[PDB]
């Protein structure tokens, strides 16, 4: 695709800026309701049933499944 | 003033003047053409002489149109509705200017 | 960069670009497609092709004119649809030398490739054929020799012209017969030009040397039920009427009466009036009638009642013949008989050819119109005779318009080639190289047309090059026993008008193919 | 081709608010409903068709609910609350 | 760097905007200019080679497969099958160039495509486009300016046609009709002198008619005083030749009245059939008397005739021709001086047409018979009439001699021309870069690019003459620095000398301004695009 | 228009003299209805339907303002407003039927020609509201509202 | 078939020369009239030598010069061999005949259908000053039924065309008249229609028609007419109800439908002069015949003869009977096949042994 000739997709200025903070705001939106003594827990399915309620960040991160570097950047954090 | 395209031309339009230094121009909305006299309209004869005269009725319906607009002064002819190879020519003999199916605007 | 190797895409689907080697190499591939296609068919000597067509009639067509060859086959190269093309305008200007300017063309294209492949600028190649176009095309004129003067001279010449044009055909079988048909033929034209005037009359079965030209006229149509078969001292009018229920050309007539006496009284008017149109064509004092349109069943039964034959449904060209032949005038309208040429011949009759009826008009008046009757055991023979009769019909025509003849047998090619070589090595440059490939392929020509015969082509040609070199103008190849002889005796003759067109057609396309160093194609529909 | 970009695998569904709450209680309510009728010395028994093709007729709570299906985890929560009772104390499991 | 936006929201929703706006693509600024400027350079590029006496030319082929060989550019480029839009700018830039002028249709895409080719160096060097665009337009006004400055006035009067001719002449020295050149030439030159109004007004072009037979040869083309008629005689037997012949051109068919109204003729009785065909009868004979009496030796009709007719004019001595359309209608009314009519009640003597000679001509075995009409007392209109070998020469016979009669228009518009060969470019690009110098330091760099792209044409005809490009044009270059002299250009044919006056290469200096001005307005179009949203369907 | 027949109407021609006379009479008639409508001091004149070439010279020549209301609603609305009574046939309007108002003219609002019926006094049988906004869903929310 | 031209054109060949030998086929057939078979193999077994001379390193130019010498003189040693005959031998004519049908499947029929095409081919001819034969004088009919053994040689003509006039037939001593106009309604070619306003009209229409196709068959009647042929009309109904219940009524049988092309065939073999206009109908005009019946082939259909002609056409016509449709087609190209051979046999009256004998000695 064009002079470059690498065969991939490639986005360059504001779009993936852009596109990063989306991942890492979307991120955030999932984990933001857990947050004080007012949050609320969360239920996570594992696609064969199982069931894990919890309000820890880290597990509601680690048991996601995500695909965004820049996201996968927060969850590791 | 006002300017516009040519308009699809007839036979004989080239032999017309095409530069007047003071011209009366008709606006008209006009079909000078040959044509029925209505869409509903049917002639009904029994001789060879009615035939002739419906003829030449038809023919002079269309000159005496013309003549008319030739009569009134008028060297430029404008007309919202088309103009025939007929009057083009007959313009063409009195050295003036015609042009059918100019839009409305 | 160019268009097709660029990094964005610039073109619609389907659509290429080919550049300028691409190019160059496309156009002459095709240029040398077509010229060793229609080649072979060149000389005395020449085989014949077979055209299978690929439709659903699947149309049978065997054949030696390259016109015709060129034309229908499936051409995908514009170099060879730009060669094909100038092929058809040859074959319509004169009737012969479409082989001849198409293997010229393709000869010059090699010999524009070789050049090109030596690092020659096109535009100097262009240049160097110009200027030998120049020197042939003058050395051709200089050599030309005019006969009219001499009707006797003139006769030889058109006659030798004839059997040179019937000699690659395969009615060179018969050449001396065809060539007097054709001959006498062209004569009885009276110095006019329409071809058409002269009516080929293909009936299968018989021998081809049975083939002759008829001393009168040939109609192929029919005469009425009641009206005589056989007229003598018959005084002809040629009509072009209605006799089909004439209507008066009053679009907006009708009949509108109030009881069926009076509609039977319209209609018994109606056959009145015809019956005085015949009459008034009676008046005329003839005895047969020939109408362009059809004869409905009341005329006809008026002419057979008066004994006058009616043969009906002769198209324009067959009463066009019929006024060339009989000296009598088209008519439309009978009120002034005095004023109506009337045709004669001396007799009129039904002659049996093959297994069909034929109308023969026998001691014309006029006879400025011509029918030939081919036969022949297969069609494909019959059509070949056809295109073959034609060709020669042609070149007989253009040289009785023109008189000026110069001589075959590769001797005109040898003249202008020996000239362009002349010139070539009076010039400085890449140009006399140009030139002298122009002449190479000038001598080309003649090698070809021995190489066809199985000769030994390159001793014959080399023979002629001295021989013109020493300054015999007139030696030619003498492809009787295969060796060179003098064409003003052996009389083997051309038109000059057909060698110079030839020439030319050839040299201007070989310039406009060389031209283009890009071929752009659209996406097919 | 650009398969699209996305931060969340696909088939990764996820609702929210009043809908969630709702969802989870009538989950709940339910299940409550399915062996409501299974409750005191009048009840009636229920005849559940084992998928390896054995019958079981039985008027406790606790084997009618594990011998069932649910998809919603509210519901399976529901389930494991059976059991629970039935394994800690043995009775009182239509009840809770 | 394409697909719109894909973002799906930050909360997981869906995020739809454009309509399916998954499978469109777009571009964005620098990039998008990149594209533009290698695109037109391809198109440049492309056409490049078909510039000058030693330019090539492209074999185009449509979708039919109908193959035409051209040199035009304009005609070239209508011919591609193109799919980039800016492709389909630089061809409608041609088209606008071949409209207004005629003749240059080559020179502006290669100028085009040398002033983006400079401008994408520019923009590399950190310019703003916009900038790009005023100082090219600044550079613009300063060439026409000197353009208006090196001009030289030629005579267009009828006595001496030589600068009209050399004028023609270096128009068609690029065309393959140049093996006729000087005639070709001279038949444009007196064509468009014939047909036009000497107050330096329009040449109407509907006046010349050019048309084209197969057979003969190139240098048979002929200017034809007249008109020209692929009809013939109606009837075979009428004379193929009429001298002095007083014309009788009339639109009404040779055919009983008919009026236009539904009518309906009513016939009742065997007397009333008697009078219909009596009726009919006396009008054939009435309308062909009415014809012979104004002593009319020819009748040229425009909507046929019928048998009666036909035979009525054999009869009566009167060759006629049917069937003849409008527009050769009014053009052989205007050659011979005569009115149309539309009814043989109103023809006259003073409506009668003059024509010296009207002939039947043949064209060898091809059957196919055409009317040539002229010798006229005043002729107003005429005819172009070209041979050829084949009908790819001559179609670009036809485009050539209407390059050619483009030409001389133009100079009857305007009489200044500029010698061409390069020089004019050349001095334009030596007065940019002077100017640049005197300009502050920001638009110098606009101005110097304006320069090398003027600098193209001349190193394009150097090139396709074979010599060095580099060398030749920066020796020519300085000649015109060191002695005063506009007119020394590149040696394309290789006459031994660089002064273009001597040579007579000489082209209107409205085709050079208006060159300069659309390549500078569709540069600034070019320059001024930042964004792209194509559908990116591939659609069949 | 000129009314025409309800069956079928078929212009007979039987002499020469007829056919040159039909369009002049015809003409002449059209004429003389529109000079009969305007001699009663009418110069508005609203139609509910098509509007002939003749009839519109004719009305412009007489100083005539031609409005052509197609939806019958607003034929009926505007009698109401205005006072009149749609006539079934080209008569000219008797007294009663007589149709008044205060200002009759063409005005542009925004980018939108518009016909205005304007009554000086603060009356009548039918009032406007011209609403005015920046979105057709903002126009259409505020209709609603009136409602 | 066994006809070689038929064979040849009645299979799709694809190749070019076996579609030229088609052709060769088709012109024997023409020109000669058999031997459709012979010639063809004729041509295969001389290319076939042909495969052989140029494999020895013969250009083929030469080898058609020598076939040309070959063919010279091939064609000077069968005129040697020839022998004189004339027409005036009618055993000669028969067993030329019998020769061309001993190869077909009517070479057991061959005793009845060589004298029959003997004398189908001298009935159409003048024996003395005649240089051919046109075979579309002898009309060839082909009605299904009966046995070859059935075929017949009406001297005057047989119509497939059935009698109108259901009730009469076989009309003696016939005055037969041909028609080209329609008895029915009065019609102009222009257009034409009748307005009433008035009851009166009304009667008074039909009452005219009436009485105009009355006259019409008066005068058809007058001329002492009983067998009336129409031609065959399309644009106007050649035959009203009206006009065949009037001719009925006047004992005159009708046909109609007869075919335009037929006309010649029918004015030739009765001597009926064709009549478009009812003013022309007078007496003259009429064809006299002896006998014009209408005979059913036991069952298998209706045929209409007349036989027996005053000055009788020089034409005749063959009666093709058989079980089945294919031997009547085989039967049909057999006798075609002799009279093709008694037609050749009227140009250049020369006669040869046959056997293979011209094909040994030249040969030798
Ligand atoms: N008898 C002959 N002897 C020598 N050359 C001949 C003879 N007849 C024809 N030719 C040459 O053969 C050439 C080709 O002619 P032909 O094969 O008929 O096709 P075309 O005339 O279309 O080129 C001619 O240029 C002619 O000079
Ligand atoms: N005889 C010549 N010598 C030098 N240059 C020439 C000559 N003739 C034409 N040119 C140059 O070739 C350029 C291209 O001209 P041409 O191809 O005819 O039309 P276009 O300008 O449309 O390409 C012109 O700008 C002109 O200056
Ligand atoms: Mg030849
Ligand atoms: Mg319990
Ligand atoms: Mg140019
Ligand atoms: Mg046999």
């Amino acid at each position: 695709e064009g002079p470059l000739s690498v065969f991939g997709d490639r986005s360059t200025g504001e779009t993936i800026r852009s596109q990063n903070v989306m991942a890492a705001a979307s991120i955030a939106n999932i984990v933001k309701s857990s947050l004080g003594p007012v949050g609320l827990d969360k239920m996570l399915v594992d696609d064969i049933g199982d069931v894990t309620i919890t309000n820890d960040g880290a597990t509601i991160l680690k048991l996601l499944e995500v695909e965004h570097p820049a996201a996968k950047v927060l969850c590791e954090l | 003033g006002v300017a516009f395209k040519k308009t699809f031309s007839y036979a004989g339009f080239e032999m017309q003047p095409k530069k007047y230094h003071n011209p009366k121009i008709a606006l008209l909305n006009v079909e000078l053409e040959l044509k029925a006299e209505k869409d509903n309209a049917e002639i009904r004869v029994h001789t060879v002489e009615d035939y002739q005269a419906i003829v030449d009725a038809e023919w002079n319906i269309l000159y005496d149109k013309l003549e008319k607009i030739h009569h009134s002064g008028a060297k430029v002819v404008l007309s919202k509705l088309p103009i025939g190879d007929v009057a083009t020519q007959y313009f063409a003999d009195r050295d003036m200017f015609c042009a059918g199916r100019v839009p409305e605007e | 960069a160019s268009l097709s190797l660029a990094p964005v895409n610039i073109f619609k689907a389907g659509a290429d670009e080919e550049r300028a080697e691409t190019a160059r190499l496309t156009s002459f591939i095709g240029a040398i497609a077509i010229g060793d296609l229609v080649k072979s068919t060149l000389g005395p000597k020449g085989m014949d092709k077979i055209l299978l067509s690929s439709g659903r009639d699947a149309s049978l067509m065997v054949t030696n004119d390259g016109a015709t060859i060129l034309k229908n086959i499936g051409v995908d190269n514009p170099a060879a649809k730009v060669l094909v093309d100038m092929s058809r305008v040859q074959d319509d200007e004169v009737g012969d030398g479409t082989t001849s300017v198409t293997v010229l063309a393709a000869e010059l294209l090699r010999e524009a490739e070789s050049l090109i492949a030596k690092k020659i600028h096109p535009q100097t190649i262009i240049a160097g054929w110009r200027e030998a176009t120049k020197a042939a095309r003058e050395a051709l004129l200089s050599s030309a020799v005019d006969h009219g003067s001499d009707e006797v001279k003139f006769r030889q010449d058109l006659m030798n012209i004839a059997g040179t044009t019937l000699s690659s055909k395969l009615l060179t079988h018969h050449k001396d017969h065809f060539t007097k048909l054709a001959v006498e033929a062209v004569l009885r034209l009276k110095g006019s030009g329409n071809l058409e005037a002269i009516h080929i009359i293909k009936k299968l079965g018989g021998s081809l040397a049975d083939s002759y030209l008829d001393e009168g006229f040939l109609l192929d149509k029919k005469i009425g039920v009641n009206q005589p078969k056989r007229i003598e001292n018959a005084k002809i009018l040629i009509a072009n009427t209605g006799m089909d229920t004439d209507k008066i050309k009053i679009f907006g007539s009708r009949v509108r009466v109030d009881s069926t006496a009076k509609v039977a009284e319209i209609e018994h008017a109606e056959k009145e009036k015809m019956k005085e149109k015949v009459e008034r064509i009676l008046k005329h004092g003839i005895n047969c009638f020939i109408n362009r349109q059809l004869i409905y069943n009341y005329p006809e039964q008026l002419f057979g009642a008066a004994g006058v034959m009616a043969i009906e449904h002769a198209d324009f060209a067959g009463v066009e013949r019929l006024a060339l032949v009989t000296g009598g005038e088209i008519a439309s309208t009978f009120d002034h008989p005095e004023l109506v040429k009337l045709g004669s011949c001396k007799l009129i009759e039904e002659v049996m050819i093959g297994e069909d009826k034929l109308i023969h008009f026998s001691g014309v008046a006029l006879g400025e119109a011509c029918t030939i009757v081919l036969r022949g055991a297969t069609q494909q023979i019959l059509d070949e005779a056809e295109r073959s009769l034609h060709d020669a019909l042609c070149v007989l025509a253009q040289t009785v318009k023109d008189s000026r003849t110069v001589y075959g047998g590769g001797c005109s090619e040898m003249l202008m080639a020996h000239a362009v070589t002349q010139l070539a090595n009076r010039t400085p440059g890449k140009e006399a190289v140009a030139m002298e490939s122009y002449a190479k392929a000038l001598r080309m020509l003649p090698t070809i047309i021995a190489d066809n015969a199985g000769y030994d082509s390159a001793d014959l040609v080399a023979q002629l090059r001295a021989a013109h070199s020493e300054g015999n103008t007139t030696a030619g190849l003498d492809m009787r026993e295969g060796t060179i002889g003098d064409m003003a005796i052996l009389g083997i003759t051309e038109s000059f008008q057909v060698k110079r067109q030839v020439l030319l057609s050839a040299a201007e396309a070989a310039e406009v193919i060389l031209r283009v160093d890009n071929i752009i194609k659209a996406a097919p529909r | 081709g650009h398969r699209p970009v996305l931060v969340l695998s696909q088939n990764t569904k996820r609702e929210s608010g009043r809908k969630v709450q709702s969802g989870n209680i009538n989950a709940a309510k339910t299940i409550a409903d399915i062996i409501r009728t299974c409750l005191g010395p009048k009840s009636m028994m229920k005849m559940l068709l084992d998928p390896m093709g054995g019958i079981v007729m039985t008027n406790d709570g606790n084997a009618i609910l594990r011998e069932i299906q649910v998809q919603h985890p509210a519901a399976k929560s529901m389930i494991e609350i059976s059991r629970t009772q039935d394994e800690e104390v043995g009775d009182g499991t239509t009840s809770v | 760097a394409s697909m719109g936006t894909l973002a799906f929201d930050e909360y997981g929703r869906p995020f739809l905007i454009i309509k399916d706006q998954d499978r469109k693509s777009r571009l964005m600024g620098l990039e998008a200019l990149k594209s533009h400027i290698m695109a037109a350079k391809a198109v440049a590029n492309t056409m490049r080679t078909s510039l000058g006496p030693n330019g090539l030319d492209k074999m185009m082929v449509d979708k039919d497969g109908d193959v035409t060989v051209t040199n035009d550019g304009a005609t070239i480029l209508s011919m591609m099958d193109v799919d980039h839009q800016i492709a389909k700018l630089m061809v409608e830039l041609s088209k606008s160039q071949d409209d207004e002028i005629g003749d240059g249709t080559t020179g502006v895409v290669v100028l085009a495509g040398a002033l983006l080719e400079e401008a994408e160096q520019l923009l590399d060097r950190g310019i703003h486009p916009i900038r790009i665009a005023d100082g090219y337009e600044q550079a613009a006004r300063v060439a026409i300016e000197h353009l208006d400055k090196i001009s030289d006035s030629v005579l267009v009067d009828i006595k001496d046609t030589e600068p009209l001719i050399q004028t023609a002449k270096t128009t068609l020295g690029s065309k393959v009709v140049n093996s006729c050149h000087r005639q070709m030439a001279e038949i444009a030159v007196n064509a468009v002198l014939t047909v036009a109004d000497m107050e330096r007004r329009d040449v109407d072009f509907e006046l010349i008619k050019v048309e084209g037979k197969v057979g003969g040869r190139l240098e048979d083309t002929k200017l034809i005083k007249g008109v020209i008629v692929d009809k013939d005689f109606s009837h075979p037997q009428m004379p193929k030749k009429v001298e002095d012949a007083k014309i009788a051109i009339l639109t009404c068919p040779f055919e009983p009245p008919k009026p236009k109204t539904k009518h309906k003729l009513d016939v009742t009785s065997v007397e009333d059939y008697k009078a219909l065909q009596k009726y009919e009868k006396e009008k054939f004979e009435e309308m062909i008397q009415q014809i012979k009496e104004t002593g009319a030796n020819l009748a040229i009709c425009q909507w046929g005739f019928d048998d009666e007719a036909n035979h009525l004019l054999l009869q009566n001595n009167l060759p006629a021709v049917r069937w003849v359309g409008g527009p050769e209608i009014e053009l052989i009314a205007i050659a011979t001086g005569g009115r149309i009519v539309p009814r043989f009640s109103e023809l006259t003597a003073e409506k009668l047409g003059f024509a010296g000679l009207v002939q039947e001509i043949s064209f060898g075995t091809t059957k196919d018979k055409m009317l040539v009409i002229e010798q006229c007392k005043n002729s107003r209109a005429v005819t172009i009439f070209i041979r050829g070998g084949n009908k790819m020469i001559i179609e670009e016979a036809k485009r050539s001699l209407h390059d050619a009669l483009c030409v001389i228009r133009n100079l009857i518009r305007d009489n200044r021309v500029v010698y061409g060969g390069g020089a004019a470019e050349i001095s334009c690009a030596l007065a940019v870069s002077q100017e640049a110098d005197k300009c502050p330091t920001l638009e110098q760099y606009a101005m110097r690019a304006f320069a090398d792209a003027l600098e193209v044409i001349p190193m394009a005809l150097s090139e396709n003459s074979g010599m060095n490009p580099i060398q030749t044009m920066t020796e020519v270059r300085a000649r015109q620095v060191k002695e005063m002299n506009p007119a020394l250009g590149i040696d394309c044919l290789h006459k031994g000398t660089n002064d273009m006056k001597q040579q007579h290469v000489i082209e209107t200096l409205i085709g050079k301004k208006q060159q300069i001005s659309l390549a500078t307005q569709m540069v600034r179009m070019i320059l001024k695009i930042d964004d792209i949203r194509k559908p990116g369907e591939s659609e069949e | 228009d000129g009314m025409i027949t309800e069956t079928k109407g078929t212009v007979l021609i039987k002499t020469a003299e007829e056919l040159m006379n039909f369009s002049k009479g015809e003409e002449n008639l059209m004429d003389a209805q529109v000079k009969a409508i305007a001699d009663t001091g009418a110069n508005v004149v609203v139609t509910g339907g098509k509007v002939a070439d003749m009839a519109l010279h004719y009305a412009n020549k007489y100083n005539i303002m031609l409005v052509r209301l197609n939806s019958k609603w607003d034929l009926r609305r505007l009698c109401k407003t205005v006072g009149a009574t749609a006539l079934p046939r080209l008569t000219p309007p008797v007294l009663e039927e007589m149709g008044h108002c205060d200002s009759v003219y063409l005005s542009e609002v925004g980018d939108t020609q518009v016909v205005v019926f304007k009554h000086e006094k603060e009356d009548g049988a039918i009032s406007t509201i011209v609403l005015r906004g920046s979105t057709d869903n903002l126009m259409d929310d505020i209709e609603r509202a009136v409602d | 078939t066994n006809d070689g031209a038929t064979i040849l054109k009645q299979m799709q060949v694809l190749h070019p020369a076996a579609r030229m030998l088609v052709e060769l086929s088709k012109a024997q057939d023409i020109e000669a009239g058999d031997g459709t078979t012979s010639v063809v193999i004729i041509a295969g077994s001389l290319l076939d030598s042909c495969t052989k001379l140029l494999q020895k390193g013969i250009h083929p130019t030469i080898i058609s010069e020598s076939f040309q010498k070959a063919l010279e003189k091939g064609i000077e040693i069968l005129t040697d061999m020839s022998r004189p005959v004339e027409l005036s031998d009618r055993e000669t004519l028969l067993n030329s005949a019998t020769t061309s049908l001993n190869s077909k499947v009517v070479s057991q029929y061959s005793s009845l259908l060589s004298p029959m095409s003997v004398n189908a081919v001298m009935k159409v001819i003048d024996p003395a000053t005649a240089t051919s034969v046109d075979l579309r004088d002898i009309k060839i009919v082909k009605k299904l039924g009966g046995t070859i053994d059935d075929c017949e040689l009406v001297e005057g003509l047989v119509l497939t065309q059935k009698v109108s006039n259901s009730g009469i037939t076989r009309v003696e001593k016939a005055k037969i008249g041909l028609i080209q106009f329609c008895l029915s309604a009065p019609k102009t070619d222009m257009d034409n229609q009748i307005v009433v306003s008035d009851y009166a009209q009304m009667d008074r229409v039909l009452r005219e028609e009436r009485a105009y196709i009355l006259n019409l068959v008066k005068q058809i009647k007058k001329t002492g007419c009983n067998v009336l042929l129409i031609q065959k009309s399309i644009l106007r109904d050649a035959l009203s109800d009206l006009a065949l219940h009037f001719l009925n009524k006047m004992k005159i049988m009708v046909i109609k439908d007869i075919e335009r092309e037929d006309i010649e065939f029918i004015c030739k073999t009765i001597g009926t002069k064709p009549v478009a206009h009812i003013d022309q109908f007078t007496a003259d005009m009429l064809g006299s015949a002896e006998l014009a019946e209408e005979v059913n082939l036991n069952g298998s259909g209706k045929l209409l003869k007349i036989t027996g002609c005053a000055s009788p056409g020089k034409t005749v016509t063959i009666v093709v009977r058989g079980s089945n449709k294919l031997v009547i087609e085989e039967a049909e190209r057999s006798i075609h096949d002799a009279l093709c051979v008694i037609r050749c046999l009227v140009k250049k009256r020369a006669l040869i042994a046959g056997g293979g004998a011209p094909e040994i000695e030249l040969a030798l």
